């Protein structure tokens, strides 16, 4: 899956 | 004396009609309390160019960047201000955020470590890419817990440390309870969405989400994440409408890219996935009309 960013 | 070239490493906007404004600072505060964080970031430029040696421009600018999903440039900005005021625990903080993203693993260890020992109460105080490290962060963080519990910030600060190591779990239950402590802070959210996210829990990072949009409606970066969230568990519409709506916000509508770039290139692997041959073919062009209009945001 994609990555999300804090 | 002035002094206007300790910004040379920054990519100033070129036609940025801010630089004609009597107090663009003033204006890009304004602009943050909007939510218009692009715009907020042009205001926030002018200032840094006519004045580079102001750190709470940097620093604001670096805080917008971050927010409207560019770290690289966020991380430019906070060095800056981290030369100009070594104390300010804000860039830190934020530093470590947009390490973290970034991946640089030394950067952002160093970072939580000088949020924590920077501040006055706090100063008597196998992870592969940097073990004792990420150790000695681990140590502090919890030794600041013991004397300043329920603190939200070092709940908040041992999220992102947990996030580095890939500790889903235990890096969610330090969020959440940051965001019970906290609960209009829209930046917790979107770090306790992107936790769960990145730990394989969508449906629960959409909730986290959706409170942080509720609180701050131009937070690009929730718009990009719920963007992924939607994508990763394959529901292409939801994730195309809110990509588009994150794509408009970026630029700041009305109105270089990169950032945006790949932005467009997951836009396209989107419309491709869900058989809109001709949509891809439109996305080359980078206008964000076509799509705000078939996907219902706009118009027709």
């Amino acid at each position: 899956n994609e990555l999300s960013h804090l | 004396g002035h002094m206007l070239q300790n910004n040379t490493d920054y990519p100033f906007e070129a036609n940025n009609p801010y630089m004609y404004h009597e107090n663009p600072m003033e204006e890009g505060l304004s602009m943050l309390k909007l939510a218009n964080l692009a715009e907020a970031a042009l205001a926030f430029e002018a200032v840094c160019q006519a004045a580079p040696e102001r750190e709470e421009a940097w620093r604001s600018l670096g805080l917008t960047q971050a927010e409207n999903e560019k770290d690289g440039l966020a991380i430019i900005a906070l060095n800056h201000a981290r030369m100009l005021d070594p104390k300010d625990i804000a860039v830190h903080a934020a530093l470590a955020v947009s390490h973290t993203n970034e991946h640089n693993a030394n950067a952002a260890l160093a970072s939580l470590r000088a949020w924590l020992l920077s501040q006055p109460q706090y100063e008597q105080l196998f992870f592969f890419a940097a073990p004792n490290e990420y150790r000695e962060c681990r140590t502090l963080l919890h030794a600041a817990l013991e004397m300043n519990p329920n603190d939200a910030q070092l709940h908040a600060s041992l999220g992102v440390l947990y996030n580095l190591s890939n500790n889903y779990d235990s890096a969610a239950a330090n969020l959440r309870r940051a965001v019970e402590l906290r609960p209009d802070d829209a930046q917790l959210w979107n770090k306790l969405g992107a936790t769960l996210a990145n730990g394989n829990r969508p449906q629960e990072a959409l909730d986290a989400y959706n409170r942080a949009l509720d609180i701050n409606p131009g937070y690009v970066r929730v718009m990009y994440n719920m963007a992924v969230s939607y994508s990763n568990m394959s529901q292409y519409d939801l994730a195309a409408k809110q990509l588009v709506r994150a794509i408009y916000m970026q630029v700041g509508g009305t109105t270089s890219r990169e950032a945006t770039r790949s932005m467009w290139d997951f836009f396209r692997m989107l419309l491709n996935v869900m058989n809109r041959p001709d949509l891809v073919e439109l996305t080359y062009a980078q206008n964000v009309e076509p799509f705000a209009k078939e996907f219902g945001l706009q118009s027709m």
